[PDB]
C-alpha cells in the first residue's frame, strides 16, 4: 500500500496555451457572409484563476488578415477601369459663389471608347477637388492615383453595412471568457466561463473614434499597457453613449455609359437644389459632461493637481488627422478640431463640424491598387453611438505640470482590441498521469 | 447532476474523477481550405493520444492500472495531500519535467515484459 | 455461403445476426477538393461510432452485453415475435424515439459504476 | 539498447520480435493540397490495418493468438529453421500467395464461431 | 458491374424530388465554362 | 562511368569527377540601365 504505483487517466480537465485557426458563425450581398456555417449555451465556471493578456492575443492577428483577403476577393470580378486615365479638360463648376464651398466641385470633360472600337464618345461629369491634380482658357487635370496604381470600380449592387459575425473554434479547443466588471489589461480574472463561440462582432472601420460599439459597466475605464511610457496608445471606454447626426444634404443624379463590350461605368451627374456642405452635429452639454467624467478617471495616475489640456491632431495624412468613416456607402472626412479644446484645473445648442468627401481611396495602405466608389442618388442620413476614444500623450521636461493629450490612433488593429479583449483561445489535452495504490493483475 | 463541459475544473481530483466522460464525448464534435485545415487537425490529435493509450496495454478502459513504482524522488507528497485539496492544474506543474521519462519506461518495459509470458504459458 | 454486401437485408434478425462482418469490412473501402471533401467525410463517420462504441466498455467485441433493464414501457413484445418474423427495418421505427435516452443511461451510468469497483478491489 | 527505427531489419525473427514498438510509434508522426493529399493518405493506411486487426478479435494486443491450423501444404519448414536463421524479408516471399486465403478463413470463421458461444453461455 | 441482388425488401422511391439531379446539373455548367478559360478572348471584333 | 548499356549507343553516358577543376567566366562591360512607365502602374526596364 505504501509502494505507490502509477496510473493514467483519460479525459482530465486540463489545458495549455496554443493558437490555431478559426472560422465563421453567422445568421443582396455584403463583403463577408456569402457562404459559411449558421449558428449561446455557455457554461459557468468557478474558483479558477487565469492570467489573461490582451495586446499579445493571436486572435487579433488572424482576423486582421482575414478581413483584407475578404475585402480583396469581393472586388476581383468587377470592372477593370484602365482606359479612364486620359487628359481632362476641366474648369470650376458653380462660379461667382460666395459661400464656403467654392474650391470643390470642378466640372470636367473627357473622351471614352464605346462598344464599337472605332467610335468614340464625349461626356460631361463632375469631380471633387481632392482627386484631380493639374499637370504642366481651362487647365488640364488628371486623376490623383494613376501614376502609381491601376484603379478599379466596385460593383454597384453590393453594399458595405456591417453584419454581426461570430468567430468559432474547431473541435479540440475552447474559448475562455473573463466575466469581471472592472478589469484592466493584464491581470488574473477570478470569474471565467467557457463559451463555444462568441457574441456578435461588428467590423466597423474608423479612425480617432469608435462607432456602433459595445458599452461598459457603470464607470468609464481607461486601458493601456504602461501609462508611464508615452509611446503606446490609450484605450478608453464609455458607459453612456453620446449621439451624433451626420448628413450630406444636396440632391444627386447618376448617369450611365458603356465603355466596352458588356462593361458598365457610373459617374456623378449634377446638382438639383442648393449647394451645401456636409456636416456633423453633436449635443454640446453631454459631450462636456463626458469629458469631465473621463478626466476624473484619468487623475488617478498623476496626483491630484496637474494641469490637463486637450489639443488638436499633429500631422500625417488625411486618414488620421481628421475623423473618417463610412455612412451608408459614401466616405467621410470630418475635421473634429472642435472637440479637443480647453484645459482643466482642479477648482441646448449643438456643435457643428465641417466635413469633406473623397472618392478615390487606398485603404489598408497597399501599393499598386486603389478602388473607386460610385455616387448615391438621394440624400444620406446616419445616427450612431460614440463608445470609446483613442488618446495619446506627449513628452516634456522633468519639471512639468501640463500633460497634454492628442487624439491619435490610425493603426486599424486597435479597433478590434476594444472588442475582443475578453476572450482567449486554449487547447484541451485529455491525458494525465497521477499515482495511487492500484496494481494490475498478472 | 452533470455540471457540463469542464465543470469540475476547479474541484478536487477525487471529485473530478467521478465525472470523466463528459470531457471525452465533446472531443470529436478557397475558403473551404480553412474548413478542412481545421477539420483534419482535430483528427490526428485524437488519433495520437488514442494510439499512445493503446500501446500501454489498456486501450479499452479509462482508469488503467500498471505495475511501475512511483519512485518519490520525482515528487514527494502523501496520499492525503494530493487527493483532497489541490486540483489538476496545480498537479500539472511538478510532473511536467518527468513526462518523457514516465512515457518511456511505462511503454518500453511493461508490455514487452507482459507478452513474453502468455507466449510461454500458452506454449504449455 | 456469403450472400454479399447487404445480403440479409430482408431476412430475420436471428438469421442476419449470423453474418455481420461483411457489412463492416466494406465500410472503409480544383476538382481534387471533391475527392477530398468526400474522402474526409467517410472518416469521422467511422470515428464517431467507433468512439461511441468505445465508451460503452466493449470496444473490442461485436456482440456486447450490458446490465441495463429493458423496461418494456418503451416497447412491449415477446422474445419470439422479435427474433422470428420481422426484420431490422421494421425494428428501427419503434425504437427511434428512445434512442437518446438509451444512449444516455447506458453510457453515463454503467462504466462509471464499473470503474469504482476495480479501483476498490485492486486497492485490497 | 534501442537500435532505432528499422534497426532489426536484418536480424533474426526471434530477435526482431523482442523489439516491435519502435516500428509502431513512428507510424503516425495551391501548394497546400500537397501538404494535405499526403497528410490524409497516411490516415486510412493506418485505419485500414487497424480495422482489419480489430475484426480478428485481438485489437488490443500485439502478439495475438488464434486457433487455426497451419496446414503445412502452404509451406513446409522446421520450427528451428524459421526462428533461428532467416529474416522477415525472406519470409515474405513464400507466404505472399496464400495471403488472401489466410486473411479470409481466419476472419470469416473464428470470430463468428466465437460469438455464438458467449451468447449461449450467458443465456444460462 | 458487380451488382448484388436483394429479396423481400420494398422501398418507396420518389423521382421528381431526387437530389442526384440537383448536383449533376451544377457539375455540367461548372465543367462547361471551365473549358473556355484558356481559349482566346474575342474582344476586338465588335467593329 | 555510369550508363545503362555500353554496347548500345542510344543512351547517354554520365561520368563523375573527384578533383574539381575550376572555371572562370565574366563579362566586362558596364551597362547603365534606364526606366520607362508603360501603362497605369506598370513598369518596364530596358538596356541603356
Ligand atoms: C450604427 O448603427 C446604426 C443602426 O441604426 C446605423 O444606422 C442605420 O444604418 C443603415 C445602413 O444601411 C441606414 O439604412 C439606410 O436607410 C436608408 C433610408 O431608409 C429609411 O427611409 C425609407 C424612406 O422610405 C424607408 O422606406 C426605410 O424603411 C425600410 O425599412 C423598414 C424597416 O422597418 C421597412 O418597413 C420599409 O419598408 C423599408 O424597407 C428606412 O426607414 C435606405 O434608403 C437605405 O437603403 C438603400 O440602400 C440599400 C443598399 O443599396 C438598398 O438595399 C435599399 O433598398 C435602399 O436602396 C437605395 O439604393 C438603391 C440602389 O440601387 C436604389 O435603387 C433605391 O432607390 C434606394 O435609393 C439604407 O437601408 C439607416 O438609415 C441608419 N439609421 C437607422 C436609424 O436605422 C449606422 O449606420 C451605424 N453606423 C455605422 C455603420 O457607421
Ligand atoms: C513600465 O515601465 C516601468 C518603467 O521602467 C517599469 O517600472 C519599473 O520596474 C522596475 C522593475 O525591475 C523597477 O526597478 C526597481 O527599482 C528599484 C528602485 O526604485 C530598485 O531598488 C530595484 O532593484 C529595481 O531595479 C523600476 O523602479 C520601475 N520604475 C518605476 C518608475 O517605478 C515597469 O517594468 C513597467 N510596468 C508597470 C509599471 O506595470
Ligand atoms: C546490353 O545489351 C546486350 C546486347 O547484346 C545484352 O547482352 C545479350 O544478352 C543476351 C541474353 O538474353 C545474350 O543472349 C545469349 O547469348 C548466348 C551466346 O550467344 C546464347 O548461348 C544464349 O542462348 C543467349 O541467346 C546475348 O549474347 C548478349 N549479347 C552479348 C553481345 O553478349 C545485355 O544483356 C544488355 N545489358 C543490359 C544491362 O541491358
Ligand atoms: C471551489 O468551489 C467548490 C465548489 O463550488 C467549493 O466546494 C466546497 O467544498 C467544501 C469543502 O472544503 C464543502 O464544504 C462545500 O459544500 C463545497 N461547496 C459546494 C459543494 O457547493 C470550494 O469551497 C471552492 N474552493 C475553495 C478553496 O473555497
Ligand atoms: C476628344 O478627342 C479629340 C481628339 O483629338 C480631342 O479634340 C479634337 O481636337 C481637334 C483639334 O483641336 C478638333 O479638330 C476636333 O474636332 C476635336 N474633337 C473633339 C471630339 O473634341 C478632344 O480633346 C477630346 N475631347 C475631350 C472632351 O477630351
Ligand atoms: C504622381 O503624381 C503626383 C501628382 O502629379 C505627384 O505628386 C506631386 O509631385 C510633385 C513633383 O514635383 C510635387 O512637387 C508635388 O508636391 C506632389 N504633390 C503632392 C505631394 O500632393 C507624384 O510625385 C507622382 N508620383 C510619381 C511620379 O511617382
Ligand atoms: C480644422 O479646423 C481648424 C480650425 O480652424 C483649422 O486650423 C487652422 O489651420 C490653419 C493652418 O494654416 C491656421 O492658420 C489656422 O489658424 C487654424 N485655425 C485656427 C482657428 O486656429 C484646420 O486647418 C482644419 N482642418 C484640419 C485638417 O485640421
Ligand atoms: C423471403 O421471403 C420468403 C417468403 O416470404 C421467406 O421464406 C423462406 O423460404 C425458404 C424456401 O422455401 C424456406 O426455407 C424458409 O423457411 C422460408 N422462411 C419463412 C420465414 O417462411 C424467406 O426467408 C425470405 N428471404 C430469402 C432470402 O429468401
Ligand atoms: C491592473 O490591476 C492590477 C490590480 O490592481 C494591478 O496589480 C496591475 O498593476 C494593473 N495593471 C495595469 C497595467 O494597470
Ligand atoms: C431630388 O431629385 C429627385 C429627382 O426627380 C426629385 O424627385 C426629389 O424630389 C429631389 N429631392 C429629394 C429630397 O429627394
Ligand atoms: C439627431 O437625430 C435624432 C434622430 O432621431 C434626433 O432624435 C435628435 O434630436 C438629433 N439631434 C441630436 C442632438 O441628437
Ligand atoms: C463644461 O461643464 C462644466 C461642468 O463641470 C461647466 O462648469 C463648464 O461651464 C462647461 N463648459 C466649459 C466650456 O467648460
Ligand atoms: C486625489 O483626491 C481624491 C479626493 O477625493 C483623494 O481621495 C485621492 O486620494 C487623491 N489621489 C492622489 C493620487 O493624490
Ligand atoms: C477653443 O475655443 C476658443 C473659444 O473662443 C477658440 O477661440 C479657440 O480657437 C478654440 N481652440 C481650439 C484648439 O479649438
Ligand atoms: C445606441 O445605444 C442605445 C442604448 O441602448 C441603443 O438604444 C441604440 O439603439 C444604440 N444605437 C445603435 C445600436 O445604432
Ligand atoms: C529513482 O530515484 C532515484 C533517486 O536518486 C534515482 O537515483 C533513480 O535513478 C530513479 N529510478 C530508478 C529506476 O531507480
Ligand atoms: C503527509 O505527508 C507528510 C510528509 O510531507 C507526512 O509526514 C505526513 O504523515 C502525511 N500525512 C498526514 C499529514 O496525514
Ligand atoms: C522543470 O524544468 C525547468 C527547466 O529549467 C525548470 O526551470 C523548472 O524549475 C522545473 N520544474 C520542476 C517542478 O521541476
Ligand atoms: C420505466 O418505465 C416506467 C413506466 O411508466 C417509467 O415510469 C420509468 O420512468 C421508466 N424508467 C425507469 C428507470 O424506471
Ligand atoms: C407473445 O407476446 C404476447 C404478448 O403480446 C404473450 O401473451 C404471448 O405469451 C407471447 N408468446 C407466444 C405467442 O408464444
Ligand atoms: C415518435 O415520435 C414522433 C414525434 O411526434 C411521433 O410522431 C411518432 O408517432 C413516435 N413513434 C413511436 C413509435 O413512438
Ligand atoms: C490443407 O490444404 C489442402 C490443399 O489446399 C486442402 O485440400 C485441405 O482442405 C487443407 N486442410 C486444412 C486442415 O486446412
Ligand atoms: C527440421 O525439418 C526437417 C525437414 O524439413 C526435419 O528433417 C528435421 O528433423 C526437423 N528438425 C531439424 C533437424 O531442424
Ligand atoms: C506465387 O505465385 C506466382 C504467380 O505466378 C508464382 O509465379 C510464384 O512462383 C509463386 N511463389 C510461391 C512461393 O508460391
Ligand atoms: C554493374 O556492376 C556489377 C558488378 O560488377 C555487374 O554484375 C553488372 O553487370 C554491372 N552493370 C552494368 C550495367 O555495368
Ligand atoms: C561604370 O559606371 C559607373 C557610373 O557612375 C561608374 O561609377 C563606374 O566607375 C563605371 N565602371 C565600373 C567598372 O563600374
Amino acid at each position: 500500500a505504501e509502494n505507490l504505483w502509477v496510473t493514467v487517466y483519460y479525459g482530465v480537465p486540463v489545458w495549455k496555451d496554443a493558437e490555431t485557426t478559426l472560422f465563421c458563425a453567422s445568421d443582396h450581398n455584403v463583403w463577408a457572409t456569402h457562404a459559411c456555417v449558421p449558428t449561446p449555451q455557455e457554461i459557468h465556471l468557478e474558483n479558477v484563476t487565469e492570467e489573461f493578456n490582451m495586446w499579445k492575443n493571436n486572435m487579433v492577428e488572424q482576423m486582421h488578415e482575414d478581413i483584407i483577403s475578404l475585402w480583396d476577393q469581393s472586388l476581383k470580378p468587377c470592372v477593370k477601369l484602365t482606359p479612364l486615365c486620359v487628359t481632362l479638360q476641366c474648369t470650376n463648376y458653380a462660379p461667382n459663389l460666395l459661400s464656403n464651398m467654392r474650391g470643390e466641385l470642378k466640372q470636367c470633360s473627357f473622351n471614352m471608347t464605346t462598344e464599337l472600337r472605332d467610335k468614340k464618345q464625349k461626356v460631361y461629369s463632375l469631380f471633387y477637388r481632392l482627386d484631380v491634380v493639374q499637370i504642366n482658357s481651362n487647365k488640364e487635370y488628371r486623376l490623383i492615383n494613376c501614376n502609381t496604381s491601376a484603379i478599379t470600380q466596385a460593383c454597384p449592387k453590393v453594399s458595405f453595412e456591417p453584419i454581426p459575425i461570430h468567430y468559432c473554434a474547431p473541435a479540440g479547443f475552447a474559448i475562455l471568457k473573463c466575466k469581471d466588471k472592472k478589469f484592466n489589461g493584464t491581470g488574473p480574472c477570478p470569474s471565467v466561463s467557457t463559451v463555444q463561440c462568441t457574441h456578435g462582432i461588428k467590423p466597423v472601420v474608423s479612425t480617432q473614434l469608435l462607432l456602433n460599439g459595445s458599452l461598459a459597466e457603470e464607470e468609464v475605464i481607461i486601458r493601456s499597457e504602461n501609462i508611464t511610457n508615452n509611446a503606446k496608445n490609450i484605450l478608453v471606454q464609455l458607459n453612456t453613449p453620446v449621439q451624433i447626426n451626420c448628413t450630406r444634404p444636396n440632391n444627386n443624379t447618376v448617369k450611365s455609359i458603356r465603355i466596352g463590350p458588356g462593361q458598365a461605368f457610373y459617374y456623378f451627374g449634377d446638382i438639383i437644389g442648393d449647394i451645401r456642405m456636409a456636416h456633423c452635429n453633436v449635443s454640446k452639454a453631454t459631450w462636456n459632461e463626458t469629458l469631465g467624467k473621463v478626466v476624473k478617471q484619468l487623475r488617478k495616475h498623476f496626483g491630484n493637481n496637474t494641469i490637463i489640456r486637450f489639443a488638436q491632431s499633429s500631422g500625417g495624412d488625411l486618414e488620421v488627422t481628421t475623423h473618417s468613416f463610412n455612412c451608408g456607402g459614401e466616405f467621410f472626412y470630418c475635421n473634429t478640431s472642435g472637440l479637443f479644446n480647453s484645459t482643466w484645473i482642479s477648482n441646448n445648442d449643438s456643435i457643428v463640424l465641417p466635413c469633406r468627401i473623397k472618392q478615390i481611396i487606398n485603404m489598408w495602405q497597399r501599393i499598386g491598387q486603389a478602388m473607386y466608389a460610385p455616387p448615391i442618388q438621394g440624400v444620406i442620413r446616419c445616427v450612431s453611438n460614440i463608445t470609446g476614444l483613442i488618446l495619446t500623450r506627449d513628452g516634456g521636461s522633468t519639471n512639468s505640470t501640463t500633460e497634454t493629450f492628442r487624439p491619435g490612433g490610425g493603426d486599424m488593429r486597435d479597433n478590434w482590441r476594444s472588442e475582443l479583449y475578453k476572450y482567449k483561445v486554449v487547447k484541451i489535452e485529455p491525458l494525465g498521469v497521477a499515482p495511487t495504490r492500484c496494481k494490475r493483475r498478472v | 447532476v452533470s455540471l457540463g463541459f469542464l465543470g469540475a475544473a476547479g474541484s478536487t481530483m477525487g471529485a473530478a474523477s467521478m465525472t470523466l466522460t463528459v470531457q471525452a464525448r465533446n472531443l470529436l464534435s478557397h475558403w473551404g481550405i480553412k474548413q478542412l485545415q481545421a477539420r483534419v487537425l482535430a483528427v490526428e490529435h485524437y488519433l495520437r493520444d488514442q494510439q499512445l493509450l493503446g500501446i500501454w496495454g489498456c486501450s479499452g478502459k479509462l482508469i488503467c492500472c500498471t505495475n511501475v513504482p512511483w519512485n518519490s524522488s520525482w515528487s514527494n507528497r502523501n496520499l492525503s495531500e494530493i487527493w483532497d485539496n489541490m486540483t489538476w492544474l496545480q498537479w500539472d506543474k511538478e510532473i511536467s519535467n518527468y513526462t518523457q521519462i514516465i512515457y518511456g519506461l511505462l511503454e518500453e518495459s511493461q508490455n514487452q515484459q507482459e507478452k513474453n509470458e502468455q507466449d510461454l504459458l500458452a506454449l504449455d
